[PDB]
């Protein structure tokens, strides 16, 4: 088909910024390009088509130029409205693929994360079952890692992590990560040890627990 | 106002696939392509016009024809039949184009026989259609 | 917009009388016909076209089709648009030959575009093959 | 809406002279010729067309003709719309070819439109056989 | 030619009713039709121009509608100006014929007939002929019968009737029957009458003079 | 090429005057003819194109007719600021000629001249050369006539002068006539005379000054 390459995947900005996205395709593609703002939870809506023409009602912050390949997304001076992931598509050909979209997200400082670490509940373990939760709380920017040892062994596979929104206060993030693994294999171990790496942490943090 | 100049691509020369991202062909507001057909914009009047040319050098006659359908029923339509016993090398140019309503979402497309046979270049082989 | 595309009754054979009344055919926008011809509904320029094909097989057969204005002068009838073409005797093969041609035209409001035609009985009567056609620039 | 139709003049027998200053012939809104090309008035996109028709009665003889966008590069010309035909000695009878070619094209302003011809001589120089012409749309 | 087959020839409807007005083509027509109003002694008005197409400055209660062969006047609300021969037109060929008509009167409630005579002036008198008139004013229906009794003889082939048009406003209509007869048959005889039959009088009324 | 013969040359009208320029073209041109203003030391504005259509901006009283060969600019009601050099050009070919214009001079009624004389700057005196300038300021017609006297003997070929051009509101001139001589002349003498002849003195104005 014809692919849409957006970047950059994300980009943290500032009100009053000027924010540009570009888009590059696969094929020669006319004008034919279109452009959508999207929020969570609800529906795109059309910015632009045809490249450079402003969709009804659109503000006029929002423009596009280029063509063959290259195309670009410029909001000029950014509004506080104006936080959502931004998608351009093809409409040259069928189907009338999209690229996989920009993030626009707000800045801020940097920030540590703040590190807890949580032993199973006692009723969870009656289920022969053990989850072992880690919290980074309150952390700015995004890219965190979450390394799981267990009594200094590093586990691989056995982790799912979540990641909140940008606060509507401070503008940070927020991540949970659960170690999940039997009552059988949890008994077999003492130490369980959830180490974090973060930019606003000048050297890792690991917090751990005894059973 | 919609409008389209598509053309061939010579790197197939069986095949006859239309393409408007080079020089000289384009879509304009609203066209677009789906599987080798012109999808209609938005419901209207439009003027769509096709040209092809044949060639050869030369048992059996050789059929020739090319057509612009409305993905089937014929718009435009022409034939010509070059046969056997023939000295010298031979070529037939055939262009037509006309008013046509159509709806929104119609798929324009074109029937070509004796394709091997094709001048493929931008000046030669083209479809294309405008809103009025 | 008017606009306005003809075709050929195949119900008739010896004549080529034009219609706008199926599927492929129409008057819009004020176009109308007058015995046979097509009536310029305002002053303007349009782009007017035809296209027709005929088919076949002592002397030469001589084939033609224009597309004409009626005046009330002299000629009383200037072509806009003409072709030849010259079919002759030992033709061991069928034969087909096909005309098109178009330009735009300053016309005013009561106008009579018609067509004359030479070879009538060759005539390819079909929606796709035979026309008349006007369009609003 | 800028328009032009322009014909041969009948004077030359030797060149395809365009001129707009006759009846069937016109500049409107804009166009302008300039050392026998078309000025385009505006950028939009343009309907171009043009027509010839050759004729006459030991080598094979040539005619084409093209409609040509000039181009600052090389060869300065590029090919818009192109046909070709190659009339051979043989003939006991007189012939006659046509050439008709019309398409949309994305035009900027001061572009030249233009036309080569090879078989000149050949030409029927008359209002509704050779002229070049273009529209906006 | 093609013809133009308009029904029905003429309909009744109340003010606010809908009327709908059929024409049926002798061909297919493309949607070439229009639609004419005409008043008594008017040129006709422009309503509807392919097929359903308004004119300007034509109120939007009047609608065109069909395709090809069936075509079909549109009143919403009939209003008590809207009493008129309507005709419909086929707008492809040449010459391009009207259809016959439609007349379309307004429906009221009942409204008895005010009834006054008029002897003959003594100027014509001289003339040695005379002119006795009665006038029936403002009632509905049209349908009225105005007998002349000329001492209680009644008279057969010497009156004259004419009606007006529906008034534009209350809808109703008046009549002049004018009974003609010689200076001598006149003075032969003392008591002119004239007798009004009609539905808005449950009993005739008879309106005379004496010579 | 196409050569565009613009007549007459000038001409003199009152305000209110009907004004007429004539261009006659070469060839036949179609309606392919513009007609431009030009004051002076300013660029040409477009009037007219197409033969007929008035340019944007551009006042009702100019108005373009004509097609073919002869045409025709019109200002109806010649207005004070209309004064100007007005061109025609040929629009149909390359390269696109003018006509050699037409000067549009006002006529007025006559005005006689405010005379002043300014003596040589002290500064000047140092560098060995007097300039001496007589003003001629306000008046209508143009011909006025400057005599320079030196001790009553007047002066031939050395002095320089210059008019403006005519008002746009007053339509009226000034003149600046400038007798120049060296500083070794100039302490030969006494009194330096400006002397004015015009049509709206009834006897020659003198403005001297003592040196």
């Amino acid at each position: 088909d014809i692919q849409m390459t957006q970047s950059p995947s994300s980009l943290s900005a500032s009100v009053g910024d000027r924010v540009t996205i570009t888009c590059r395709a696969s094929q020669a593609v006319s004008s034919a390009v279109a452009w959508y703002q999207q929020k969570p939870g609800k529906a795109p809506k059309l910015l632009i088509y045809s490249a450079s023409h402003r969709y009804t009602g659109v503000p006029s912050r929002f423009s596009g130029s280029g063509s063959g390949t290259d195309f670009t997304l410029t909001i000029s001076s950014l509004q506080p409205e104006d936080f959502a992931t931004y998608y351009c598509q093809e409409s040259y050909s069928t189907p009338w693929t999209f690229g996989q979209g920009t993030k626009v997200e707000i800045k801020r400082t940097v920030a540590a994360p703040s590190v807890f670490i949580f032993p199973p509940s006692d009723e969870q373990l009656k289920s022969g079952t053990a989850s072992v939760v880690c919290l980074l709380n309150n952390f700015y920017p995004r890219e965190a890692k979450v390394q799981w040892k267990v009594d200094n062994a590093l586990q691989s596979g056995n982790s799912q992590e979540s990641v909140t929104e940008q606060d509507s206060k401070d503008s940070t993030y927020s991540l949970s990560s659960t170690l999940t693994l039997s009552k059988a294999d949890y008994e077999k171990h003492k130490v369980y040890a959830c180490e974090v790496t973060h930019q606003g942490l000048s050297s890792p943090v690991t917090k751990s627990f005894n059973r | 106002k919609p409008a389209a100049h598509l053309i061939g691509d010579p790197s197939k020369q069986n095949s006859l696939l239309w393409r408007a991202n080079t020089d000289r062909a384009f879509l304009q507001d609203g066209f677009s392509l789906s599987n080798n057909s012109l999808l209609v914009p938005t419901s209207g009047i439009y003027f769509v016009y096709s040209q092809v040319v044949f060639s050869g050098k030369a048992s059996s006659p050789l059929y020739l024809a090319h057509e612009v359908q409305l993905f089937h029923v014929p718009l435009l339509s022409s034939q010509k039949m070059v046969y056997p016993g023939l000295q010298e090398p031979w070529l037939h140019s055939m262009y037509h184009g006309a008013a046509f309503q159509l709806t929104q979402g119609d798929q324009l497309s074109t029937h070509t026989d004796g394709i091997p046979h094709l001048v493929l270049s931008p000046s030669t082989v083209f479809f294309g259609a405008f809103a009025l």
